[PDB]
Parts: C-alpha cells; structure tokens; sequence
C-alpha cells in the first residue's frame, strides 16, 4: 500500500476570545489509508463529545477529515489535537495556538 | 449462471414456501417475476445490492431478502390459489451491458385440496401398418392422461438414449374438462422413425413422463397411491410384424 | 446526481 | 417519461424460408440497453441478443438486431426463417437515468413459421396401444401446412393442436394431430375437424 | 467563476469484520451536499447542504438506490483487485473513485473526470479529454480491456458531458443563495516578538468562500519567500475557509513587508501592512 503521513492543523472556528464559546478544530489531511485516530485534548485529557466530517479526499487520493468540538478558550487552558495513524510510529500531538 | 429451485411445486392453501435463486457471476442485480400462462412477466421484487430490496409491480404476498450477493430467495408468506404461476428469477450486472440472465423458472400450483393431485397414466401407441405401407415411415404416439397439476416433462428414449429428432410434443396439455378449475390434463407426443428402424425388434422405444406432484412430507391417507413426483413411462419394441 | 451504471473492474 | 415498449407485429404466421422483421419501439430514448428473448410455450426465456446505444448492432446466426437511428426503436431480423424459430419474441429495455434499473418488457411477437410440406399425404391412421390392442388413438398426419386442426368439438372427444416433427437424418418434416375418445361410436374415419 | 460537481467514493475492505466500509460524498465547488455511509443507520443518501433538501422523495430514493448499487460494485471490485494482485483476503485494501465535471463562468462544460485508485495509487483513469483510458499496470490493463469491450468510457462521457453538467447547473440555481455566494476574506495582521532581533508577522484571511485564495509576502515591493510559512487552506467548520501567511522579519523593519490577498470576493486585491 502507498501510505502518506497526516498533515495536522489545530485551530478555532471563530477568532479566539477568552470566555466566549467557540469550536476547536483539528484538520487532518494528506493521509492514506483512511483509518485514523484523532482526539481533541483539554489539559491532556481526552474530550468526549467530538464530531467529524464525512470522509473525502484530494486529487492525489489523500484523505482529509475535520474533527471538532465546542469549547471556551481561556488564557491558561491548554488544548491540543492527538493523531495516530499507521504511518505514525509515535502518536502526534499538536498544541492549539490562538494565533495559528 | 442463474439457478432456481425448485423447478416445480405443489402447495396447499396457507402454506409458506421459499423459492431459491442463486448466481455465481457477482451480479449486483437480482429480481423475481411471475408470469401467468399466456400473460406477461410481472416484477415481484428486486435487489441492487446486499440488504437492499425494492418492490416491483406485484409485491403483495411475497417477501425477499438479499443477505449475500449470490442469493435472492422469494418467500410466499401464505400460499393462495391466485399465486399459481410461473416464477422467474433474473440477475445482471448494474454495469457492463446490463444483460439480464433468467433462471429456468419455477412452476407453482396452490390448491385447496391436494386430493385433486394425480400422476399421469402413460401409453404408447404403435405405428399403423397402413402408415408404414403408405409412407415407409412409422409414428409412435405417446399419450399422458389424467394428470394434475400440469407439471410434466415428456421425453423419448430410444435404446437407452434420449432422442429429439423426429419428435414433436404438444406445446400445451389439454384440459380434459375445460369448465372445471382442477380438471386433469392430457398431453401427447409423436416420435416418427423410418419403417426399417421400427421393423427391427432390437429397437426399444420408451416414452418417459416426469411428473412433479406431492413432496415427501405431504399428508396422504387415500386409497390410491400418493401422487408423488415420479416417472411414469410406456414402451414399445420394434417388430417385423 | 450520481452515475447510474458502473462497471466492475 | 414512463417507459412503454411496443412490439409489432403482435402475431406473425409465415412459411419457412421467409426473411422476417420484428419491431420493438420504446417511448423513452434514455435506455442503457435493449435485449431480445424468445419464449416457447410452457418454457423459459432464452436471451438472443443484447444491444446498447454504444454497441447498436449484434448478430447471432440468422438473427441480427439493431438499434435504429430513430433513437426509440429496434428491429430484429430473422433470415431464412425455420419452423424451429416458432416462439414468442420478447424485447426489453433498461433505464439509463431513472435510478430504478427496472426493465420494461414488450408484450412480444408470437411467431409461427410453417414447414414446407413438399409431398402431402393427408390421412388419419388408427394406432393401437402396445400394451392392450383394445385402446387406440387416431393420427392425422402428412397434411400441408395450410391445414389446421380444430379443437375438441365434443366433450368426450379430444383433439390436439397440430405439431411439426423434423426427421433430421432424412431432412423430412411433417404435421400431425392426435385424437382419442373412450366412446363406443367414436371412429378415426370421422374424428378430425368439424 | 468556474464551478464543479464531484463525487468521491471510498471503499475499504475489513477482513473478517463484515462488509467493506463504503462512503460516498458529493460536492458542488467547495460545498459538500450529500453523503452515504454503509455503517450509518439510515441506509439512505443524506443531505449535507440546505438547498439539496428541496429535491423530492423520487430523487432521494433514486440516489439511495444508485449509491447502494455503487457500494455493491465496489465491494465486488475489492475482491477482484485482490485477485488481480494475488493479495490475501486477510489484508485491508482501499478503492477510491472520483468522477465529476467542471463548467466555466458561463456554466458551459470545460472538462470531466473519472479516476480510480487502489491503495492510494492511480489504477485507471479516463484521460483529460475523456477520449481514452490510462492504465497503471497489467491488472489495470485487464480492467481497461473489460471497460473498452463494454464501452464504459462512452457511457461515462454521456454522463460527464451531459447529465453531470445539467445537475450541476440545477444545483447552482437551486442553491444560488450560498453556492453562487462570494465571501470575501476578513483579514488582519498579528505581530509577535520572536527574539532579541526577530519579529513575526502573520497575515490572516478568514471566513472566505470559495476556498481558492492567494496570500503572498513582499519586502521592499519584491516577492518574499525567505523565512516565511504558509498554511494549507483549511475549513472553519461553518462552510467557510481560513488561511494565513507569516514571515520572520528583523526587529524594527516590520513596515517594509506587505501581505497581499487575492480572492474572488474582492473587487481588488487587498494589501496589508503592519500598523502598530
Ligand atoms: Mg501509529
């Protein structure tokens, strides 16, 4: 099988404003095969209610998915996205930065 | 190809029954039809995929399932006399040429009273000396009478081998009593051979009639022999005269 | 609207 | 747009050797295919030919079908017709766009190709049961194809339709009908027709 | 601007774990409008954009039956390819299919597509003009010959150049309020002190639709690529997209850099410069 490693971006749906509800996104793309494990984390703890988009792919056959959950950013709470895939020997954790 | 079973069946009113249909061509599409004698094909149900079924023109009284790509059974929930018909299964690819492939058919007869089921009595009538002297040919006639339902397959066997040449069988059997719903039937066939072949005493002519009647588990306590599926035949041997 | 007929590979 | 398939002629009775043309017209040009079948009495359907908008013609022996330029009709040609061709010819089309995949069948063309009886010798013979010389049937044979046998004119006298047999080894065909009755006054001399 | 309708099909074998997974998704431009998932409970093709819900029961019944036929065909293909490549039934494989059509600003057909992949690699595809097949290897050659014998290419083109374009136009019209919308990007620039001698400028483009956009940096009026980072365009999760471009600049030289934004929703390209 021709397998590709997931590109990962973690970000909010709307501009982050401390104390205001928003949505935390984790966009995984450029990967193959489709089987993938994506968790949104809050201070290292797995967020329970996380939804995702319908599986689709790009011109080069690589898949992409958007995982999301409601959240209220704060000055100190740390959010992150954890991804595991067959191409990743070690799970990848990408921290959420409000300006990225 | 497409394999349907059973080819023939007699049911009692209220009986359930499942017709089987299998294909080994990975056809996504499978379907069932019923066709009353002399009428057109009417779609009962069809399926474009596993666990997907759709109603045709006449789904009432029938259930289907598509658990696997190969099989598409038809279930008669509660047999009724109105369900007496010839059932056909057809499958195809939902691509390629979409060509339909039909099974051989299943003749079903639903009856209120199985006592009306009778096997045929078979007789072979020998060639006339007048035919032989006038034409130098010899026609044997096979007559199958008194059978019900009209589920028979008549074949000629000459010296242990089935023959098709020189043979013609009535396209349909005639009702001995047209106004009676459960009238028994009659069917005839002819096998014509040269006078020389008929005059040879070693030649053995056998008219075989495969009758399809009651199944092994059907009730039967009548004085006459249970009219089960069986072969009734008659024979004649050639003769110098 | 989807294609209706698809041929197996 | 509901598909409707019409076949003309509905019935066809011809002498053998004649070239035949059967028509199958349909109201919805959006078809994926058109398939011809033959069905003999009390038997199943045999597929004959399959044509499509991208493979508009197909040949099989003396049969050839084509999907006409008039994007709504197919013609089936049967060259040098033979009595073996006798059957109901059915045509069906499948939908290109309705998402049902359901074929639509025509009512069919009932074809009877009559054998050419070069030397008729119409006669009714009496045949005896091989097991009991008391029982007999009447055989009306060797009559030309212009003759047809009338059905059971009496409740206790049975007469069958005509039937054509082909003695292939000696290239000989003949017509016959059978009659019988368990009557005392019944005789083969006056058993057939009226 | 140009438009497109695309259908994406993914079928994954799941050795001894039931039927293969089959997922189908349809897009018009960058807007998903339908989906089908063999594992979902509905077993129906489902709406994912508001405008498609105006189609009646006949449309949904037909799309559902078609996608189910598609699922079955792909399920058979998984077994066939495994066979072609003499692979085991214990291994999980993937088949993907994409087909669709593009129309210009005038909504006239530009090009169509029908591509197929096995395990992430091109297997067989229709060429750019749709008039011939491209086969990756001998297994694909086997499929190619089966397809040329059944005139599959001509069957597909009738759809890609007709039906496909007709439905795309219908959808564009029915969903004009959102499909023919043009959400210009909301832009802004941020600044971060990276070190004793460096500062980062981030140029944002947000809530824009369609996804096509161009963000570039210039220094002293010249295209700037050194010490820059540009992220892949990403979905906001509300139907719009986001993207940013950043550059590391020497502390104090921020105003010598400019970010330029080009998007269909902008009558004119925007230029952003750091205003402290
Ligand atoms: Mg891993």
């Amino acid at each position: 099988m021709i397998q590709r490693t997931p590109k990962i971006q973690v970000y909010s749906r709307h501009p982050a404003e401390n104390g205001k509800s928003n949505f935390l996104n984790c966009y995984v793309s450029g990967f193959h095969p489709s089987d993938i494990e994506v968790d949104l984390l809050k201070n290292g703890e797995r967020i329970e209610k996380v939804e995702h988009s319908d599986l689709s792919f790009s011109k080069d056959w690589s898949f992409y998915l958007l995982y999301y959950t409601e959240f209220t950013p704060t000055e100190k709470d740390e959010y992150a996205c954890r991804v595991n895939h067959v191409t990743l020997s070690q799970p990848c954790i990408v921290k959420w930065d409000r300006d990225m | 190809g497409v394999t349907q079973t059973p080819k023939f069946q007699v049911l009692k009113t209220g009986q359930s029954m499942t017709l089987q249909c299998a294909q080994d061509m990975n056809h996504e599409y499978m379907s069932w039809y019923r066709q009353d004698p002399g009428m057109g094909l009417r779609l009962i149900h069809y399926s474009v995929a596993i666990q997907t079924t759709d109603q045709g023109e006449v789904p009432n009284g029938y259930n289907v399932s598509r658990s696997t790509i190969e099989d598409f059974p038809l279930r008669l929930l509660s047999a009724a006399p109105s369900q007496t018909s010839v059932y056909f299964c057809a499958s195809s690819y939902l691509g390629n040429t979409g060509e339909l492939f039909f099974g051989e058919g299943s003749r079903l007869t639903v009856l209120e009273d199985l006592k009306n089921v009778f096997p045929p009595e078979v007789a072979v009538f020998e060639p006339s000396e007048a035919e032989i002297s006038h034409t130098q040919k010899a026609t044997l006639v096979c007559l199958a009478t008194g059978f019900y339902p009209d589920h028979v397959e008549l074949s000629w066997w000459v010296n242990g081998k089935e023959v098709h040449s020189g043979v013609c069988t009535d396209p349909q059997p005639l009702k001995e009593q047209p106004a009676l719903n459960d009238s028994r039937y009659a069917l005839s066939s002819r096998l014509r051979v040269s006078a020389t072949f008929w005059q040879d005493p070693r030649n053995h002519f056998r008219c075989q009639v495969q009758f399809y009647g009651l199944s092994e588990n059907d009730e039967w306590t009548q004085d006459r022999a249970k009219p089960v599926t069986q072969i009734v035949s008659a024979e004649a041997w050639g003769r110098a005269d | 609207s989807l294609l209706m007929w698809i041929t197996q590979c | 747009m509901k598909q409707e398939v019409t076949q003309i002629p509905a019935a066809l009775s011809v002498p053998e050797g004649e070239n035949l043309v059967l028509n199958c017209s349909f109201t919805d040009s959006a078809i994926y295919n058109l398939q011809w079948f033959r069905q003999d009495p009390g038997k199943g359907l045999t597929s004959l030919l399959l044509i499509t908008p991208w493979q508009r013609e197909q040949t099989s022996g003396r049969l050839n079908a084509s999907l006409d330029k008039s994007s709504g009709s197919s013609t089936l040609y049967i060259a040098a017709s033979q009595p073996g061709d006798s059957a109901t010819y059915l045509c069906a089309v499948r939908p290109l766009l309705d998402g049902t995949y359901i074929p639509t069948f025509g009512r069919g063309t009932s074809l009877i190709v009559h054998p050419y009886i070069q030397n008729p010798d119409p006669a009714v013979y009496q045949l005896r049961d091989s097991k009991s010389s008391d029982k007999s049937v009447c055989l009306f044979t060797d009559f030309d194809s212009q003759t047809n046998v009338s059905q059971s004119k009496d409740s206790d006298v049975y007469i069958t339709d005509k039937c054509v047999l082909d003695m292939r080894s000696m290239d000989f065909k003949s017509n016959s009908a059978v009659a019988w009755s368990n009557k005392s006054d019944f005789a083969c001399a006056n058993a057939f027709n009226n | 601007g140009s438009h497109s309708m695309r259908y994406f099909f993914t079928s994954v074998s799941r050795p001894g774990r039931g039927e293969p997974r089959f997922i189908a998704v349809g897009y018009v431009d960058d807007t998903q409008f339908v989906r089908f998932d063999s594992d979902a409970a509905s077993q129906r093709m489902e709406p994912r954009a508001p405008w498609i819900e105006q189609e009646g029961p006949e449309y949904w019944d037909g799309e559902t039956r078609k996608v189910k036929a598609h699922s079955q065909t792909h399920r058979v293909d998984l077994g066939t390819l495994r066979g072609y490549y003499n692979q085991s039934e214990a291994g999980s494989h993937t088949v993907q299919r994409m087909y669709g059509c593009d129309v210009g600003s005038d909504w006239r057909f530009l090009r169509g597509y029908h591509q197929y992949a096995y395990d992430g690699k091109d297997y067989i595809a229709l060429k750019e003009d749709l008039r011939s097949w491209t086969a990756a290897d001998m297994a694909a050659q086997t499929t190619k010959h089966k397809w040329e014998a059944a005139h599959v290419a001509e069957q597909l083109r009738a759809y890609l150049e007709g039906t496909c374009v007709e439905w795309l136009r219908r959808y564009l019209e029915n969903g004009k309020e959102t499909l023919q919308r043009t959400d210009a990007p909301k832009t802004h620039m941020t600044h971060h002190a990276v070190s004793d001698h460096e500062a980062t400028l981030r140029c944002w483009a947000l809530s824009f639709y369609p996804a096509e956009i161009t963000l570039t940096w210039q220094r002293d009026g010249e295209d700037q690529t050194q010490d820059t980072e540009l992220v892949e365009t990403r979905p906001a999760g509300d139907g719009t997209f986001q993207k940013w471009a950043a550059v590391v600049v020497p502390s104090g030289q921020e105003q010598r850099y400019t970010c330029h934004v080009q998007h269909e929703g902008l009558p004119k390209p925007l230029t952003l410069r750091w205003e402290p």
